[PDB]
């Protein structure tokens, strides 16, 4: 009985696989970028990469090729997930409607098997006879491709060889024919064998085991024309054929290691190769040709060709265009050209993505001081490292503050005909209008005539011919610009008003009531036209000349009171088309039609806060599909702002909300604000690129950050950053840091770089005497970093072989001072595992860095936290309690002894603390006895952790090795001295991403309970929380139900993928819930909804508002 | 060390 739900925030950034090849049609290029679960497909254009399709997965992508056998019209894609769930896919588009149908799909795991050497690798014979699989040392998996085998039924070869380094088939071969280095202990050598698939068994390969090197590690298949194999190793490059051997030993490969490669041209002339430096190589092969005999081969050289990301996935597009897929940082669009500009780099970057790659540690600051919390992250690794702050929301700035209880509209306005700048608002008013001249950025509020001031103001537009519009509760009013007063007035024939008010530039449209006239604001007059009278009271009407009309505007829509309704009508006919017809007794307070690419768009607002979204026809007039949201309760004013290239819609609920555009779709991210009223686009001499916006009482103005659901700021640290504190008092972060040098011909070391270390502002190094007793090191700092500005302020260095490990930001003891303190250790390659390092007590001043204190130690201070006002500490094996003297150093108090290697610690506000590398979590106790250490329970199963937290008094999540999560609680039971001593996994879950870090923190606000974030090596931000035995209940039933409607891709069972594993052993899930899959309900249709229901109470769309109000836990 | 070992699962792979 645990309840935790658990909920992707960010999906993952990092990018595991990338493929190319035409999927989407036999003409057309795409890349297949593999995230973790998540494939994108993309078609490659001029611009880049048009995005069409980002399907989700159960499974991790641990192999993905697209391939092609006879017969098929196009592209097929076979997907090895890592709980060796295989499957193949077929792009398939309705039309409209986009799938990614699964043709075929089994798992393939095997009972036998220890998974192997170089993990999986699945690979696919040329002529598309089969896959080869080597999921496990000793086997050889072989998936026959047939027009059946659509449950990819496969057997095993044995294979003598117990240790393969990397496989691929042969172009040009009679026989399937696989190709592998592999390692015995003489060294390592390159076989071959046939596949013989009549048999089940192997075929002497064309030609005989030869050497390959020590470090041979990539295997590549030159195709066809000219046939063979490539070898790479460190510091040399190979060519295999039956008799034939090239092979270059090029110096500037030593340097570091080859890594990815891509075939560049379809031949094999060329291709590329990534280092772990994010260096970028050309290998070209020479090719040679005699009168009539198939091309040989001369030789083969490299080509520095410049810099990418580090680089995991290398894919050659277009025409000079590569994709670079990178998880120790940004993936980034990159453009080879025949030139080297300044630096003699041949490489240019087009495009970089953010992926905040690895998430090593990370802390929540609400760092302007809001209720928000924004996230920083340390993120990536050598070169690429960086912090991410990232922002929920798209926020304003705010400057001017003029509150009025009132402003019951506002429209811009150019006092003069020209400048795009406007320097009044005249704004409707609680029952008058106000008008705003402005000196600049200065207020003022004077008359203007033909304009009232003592009848309210329903619009003021920009109508054209030199000329300033006012319709007011009676009459549509005007004003010229050369004239300026009096030119024309309209008025109802029976002294009645105008109810809903509406005009573009050109039109003029009212309604008082049922009753639709129709006028134009002609050269100095405002003339009459149509007139028709509807069901019922006009609630809201909107117009405005969209694409393929200037100013005068064609079709049209409107919602009306009693049938709660919109229907959609023409012009000076008013000819009714189609219609909706919404419920509830609530009117649709807004209606609109607007446009952003290829589709023409319609919106309408009730009052009840909530929305129903449409898409309209500049042509025809029907009805799109239909969903229902629900901004802010209060009814939503929708309107259009000026942004960029796609200007888009604000909607101002008590809950203001930016619809953007996603796929060519519409984004839906909160706006960072109180509570919008009214809004519209600005842009004066003193408020330019403005926006205004009306509250309860205050008019503001600003521009508006990117879009995203999430915003992220980064900083470039060019080393990899570790750990990270923000203290507060000092309006500052700690940045544990770490950077690599060589070896000098002075024996030192030098740099590769400069680092965010080496160009600190001011700094330090370690003097501290504590101890005595090409090639790489690591050195490390404290970094000292602005929270405002992100600037590296100071930067400490540490000793010669000394990494900080661990960082805190507290006060200690009676001290009324807040440290930084910095557990580290020494190490060296030689040594297991150190036996010596030091906590270090650090204080940051008016710029000042000063070592307050030192204390040796016989280990790694793995972790710290503070306990209260005592520095609790794991030291390599011991959990170590100290003591802050007021002398001022750091003395020992106590130490629990019980633990293979204490990893990580917590500690719950009280005196108890949780962790452990290997087997699993103990949980302890201080105890204000003899201030000794008494160890509470342990969990006794065999968890590799990497990262703990504490839920609450009871619950212990815990993560770990093998990607799951699991939650303890302590054995409530008698006999309380063997089922007290041992505290259950009550809750077990298979994330399938591997977390780093666990904290408290939120990134929402100013049904669940807590909220705890994790950070993961795949740049997902996930979140858990807590439930009630009966929301988990609701939810778990949701779940089972929300899956027999699901189709899953590659037809995964939800459950299968949900479960915990590790190798041994594999439970289901208990106690946990994606909400990821909760979500996944506002995805489907009413009817596929519906059935989701059958059976306190039992409702139909109560759910689909259960749901919502959890969306916004972040 | 097991340190050029956490620090390295640290990243990935």
């Amino acid at each position: 009985m645990s309840y935790n739900y658990v909920v992707t925030a960010q999906k993952p950034t990092a990018v595991n696989g990338c493929v190319t090849g035409h999927f989407t049609s036999a003409e057309d290029l795409n890349l297949l970028i593999a995230k973790n679960t998540r494939l994108e497909i993309y078609v490659v254009t001029a611009e880049g990469l048009r995005p069409v399709k980002e399907v989700g997965m159960y499974g991790k992508i641990a192999v993905m090729e697209l391939f092609r056998p006879k017969g098929e019209s196009k592209d097929l894609l076979f997907i090895l997930t890592a709980k060796y769930n295989a499957c193949i896919l077929e792009y398939k588009q309705s039309g409209e409607s986009i799938d990614i149908i699964t043709r075929a799909h089994g798992n393939v795991q095997d009972r036998i098997g220890r998974p192997s050497e170089t993990g999986i690798i699945g690979i696919i014979d040329p002529e598309c006879r089969m896959i080869g699989l080597r999921l496990y040392d000793g086997l050889f998996k072989v998936i026959p491709l047939d027009r059946d085998n659509k449950e990819l039924k496969a057997f095993n070869i044995r294979l003598e060889e117990l240790h393969v380094i990397d496989v691929k088939f042969l172009y040009g071969c009679q026989a399937p024919t696989i190709c592998f280095v592999y390692q015995d202990p003489q060294g390592r050598h390159v076989k071959t064998y046939e596949v013989s698939l009549r048999e089940k068994e192997f075929n002497k390969g064309p030609w005989k085991q030869e050497n390959v090197e020590a470090e041979a590690s990539m295997v590549i298949a030159v195709p066809e024309p000219f046939g063979g194999a490539i070898i790479i190793g460190q510091e040399s490059i190979t060519y295999h054929n039956g008799d034939k051997y090239l092979a270059i030993a090029p110096p500037i490969i030593k340097q570091s290691t080859i890594v990815c490669h891509n075939r560049v041209d379809p031949n094999g002339s060329r291709y590329l190769l990534g280092d772990m430096e994010g260096r970028l190589f050309m290998l070209l092969l020479e090719k040679e040709e005699q009168m009539d005999g198939t091309v040989t081969l001369k030789d083969l050289r490299v080509e520095l060709l410049g810099e990418t990301s580090i680089a995991e996935c290398l894919t050659y597009l277009d025409n000079g265009v590569v994709f670079v897929g990178s998880r120790l940082g940004d993936s980034q669009l990159v453009k080879l050209n025949v030139d080297s500009n300044e630096q003699g780099s041949y490489v240019v970057a087009m495009e970089t993505f953010t992926n905040l790659g690895p998430i090593v540690d990370m802390c929540v600051v609400d760092l302007e001081r809001q209720g928000q919390g924004q996230l920083v992250t340390c993120s990536g690794a050598f070169k690429e490292g960086s912090l991410r702050i990232i922002r929920n929301g798209i926020g304003i700035h705010e400057h001017a503050s003029i509150d009025l209880p009132g402003i019951k509209g506002l429209w811009p306005l150019r006092s003069d005909p020209n400048r795009e700048t406007y320097d009044t608002l005249v704004l409707s008013f609680v029952g008058q209008t106000r008008v705003l001249m402005l000196n600049g950025e200065e207020v003022e509020e004077t008359e203007l005539m033909g304009f009232v001031d003592d009848q309210q103001t329903f619009f003021c537009g920009n109508v054209a011919h030199q000329q300033l519009i006012q319709i007011t509760s009676a009459s549509v009013r005007l004003v010229s610009q050369e004239p300026k007063a009096l030119v024309s007035e309209w008025k109802e024939p029976q002294a009645k008003n105008i109810s809903v008010a509406s005009c573009n530039s050109s039109q003029v449209v009212v309604a008082v009531g049922r009753a639709l006239y129709y006028l134009q604001i002609h050269p100095q007059e405002l003339r009459q036209i149509s007139h028709t009278e509807m069901e019922h009271e006009v609630a809201c009407l909107d117009i405005t000349p969209l694409g393929d009309s200037n100013g005068l505007s064609p079709l049209c829509a409107i919602g009306l009171w009693t049938d709660i309704s919109a229907r959609i009508l023409k012009l000076p006919s008013f000819e009714l088309l189609h219609k909706e017809m919404l419920g509830g007794e609530i009117i649709p307070r807004s209606i609109l039609m607007t446009t952003f690419e290829s589709s023409h768009y319609l919106l309408c607002a009730l009052g009840d806060g909530a929305l129903f979204y449409f898409g309209l026809n500049i042509e025809t007039g029907l009805l799109s599909d239909r969903k229902k949201v629900t901004l802010g309760t209060q009814p939503t004013v929708l309107r259009t702002f000026r942004s960029l290239s796609t200007t888009n819609v604000f909607a101002c609920s008590d809950r203001p909300t930016v619809i953007y555009s996603s796929n060519h779709k519409l984004v839906f991210s909160n706006v960072n604000l109180k509570e919008v009223n009214y809004m519209c686009p600005l842009n004066s001499d003193g408020y330019p690129d403005s926006l205004a916006l009306a509250n309860n009482s205050t008019l503001t103005i600003g521009t508006i950050d990117e879009i995203q659901k999430l915003h992220i700021r980064t900083v470039p640290l060019y080393e990899s950053p570790r750990k990270i504190c923000y203290q507060e008092v000092s309006q500052c972060f700690g940045v544990l840091s770490s950077r690599i040098e060589v070896q000098d011909t002075s024996g030192g070391t030098t740099a590769l770089r400069p680092s965010a270390s080496t160009q600190a502002l001011s700094s330090s190094v370690s003097s501290s005497k504590l101890f005595s007793s090409g090639e790489e090191v690591e050195v490390h700092n404290l970094l000292i970093i602005d929270q405002h500005t992100f600037e590296v302020l100071h930067a400490h260095q540490f000793l010669q072989n000394e990494y900080a490990l661990s960082l805190v930001s507290c006060k200690l003891g009676k001290d009324p001072n807040t440290y930084f303190i910095v557990g580290t250790a020494m190490v060296y390659p030689e040594e297991a595992e150190p036996k010596q390092g030091r906590i270090v007590v650090f204080q940051y001043s008016d710029g000042k860095l000063q070592t307050v204190a030192e204390k040796e130690v016989k280990g790694a201070v793995y972790s710290m936290v503070e306990f209260n006002g005592k520095l609790l500490a794991s030291i390599n094996s011991t959990v170590r309690l100290y003591e802050w003297t007021t002398e001022k150093d750091v003395r020992t108090e106590c130490n629990h002894y019980n633990n293979i290697m204490a990893l990580y610690l917590k500690t719950k506000g009280d005196f108890i603390l949780v962790g452990d590398l290997m087997r699993s979590v103990l949980l302890l106790a201080y105890k204000p006895m003899e201030g000794n250490f008494e160890e509470i329970a342990r969990d006794f199963n065999p968890n590799w952790m990497s990262a703990v937290e504490i839920l609450d008094d009871d619950n212990f999540l815990g993560a770990e090795n093998a990607f799951n999560l699991f939650v303890c609680q302590k054995d409530s039971a008698a006999t309380t001295d063997e089922e007290r001593q041992h505290l259950q996994e009550v809750g077990l879950f298979h994330l399938g991403e591997f977390v780093n870090v666990f904290c408290h923190g939120s990134l929402v606000m100013q049904p669940t309970q807590g909220s705890v974030l994790f950070g993961t090596v795949n740049g997902m931000i996930g979140l858990v929380t807590s439930l009630s035995e009966s929301w988990y209940n609701l939810l778990l039933d949701m779940q089972n139900r929300l899956n027999k409607v699901i189709k899953s891709v590659g037809k995964i069972e939800h459950s299968f993928w949900r479960s915990f594993h590790t190798e041994r052993k594999t439970e289901p899930a208990t106690g946990f819930i994606d909400g990821d899959l909760i979500e996944s309900f506002l995805d489907i249709s009413r009817p596929k909804m519906q059935e989701v229901v059958a059976n306190r109470e039992a409702t139909a769309d109560d759910l689909i508002k259960v749901v919502e109000e959890l969306t916004r836990i972040h | 060390s097991l340190v050029y070992y956490l620090k390295n699962r640290e990243v990935r792979l």
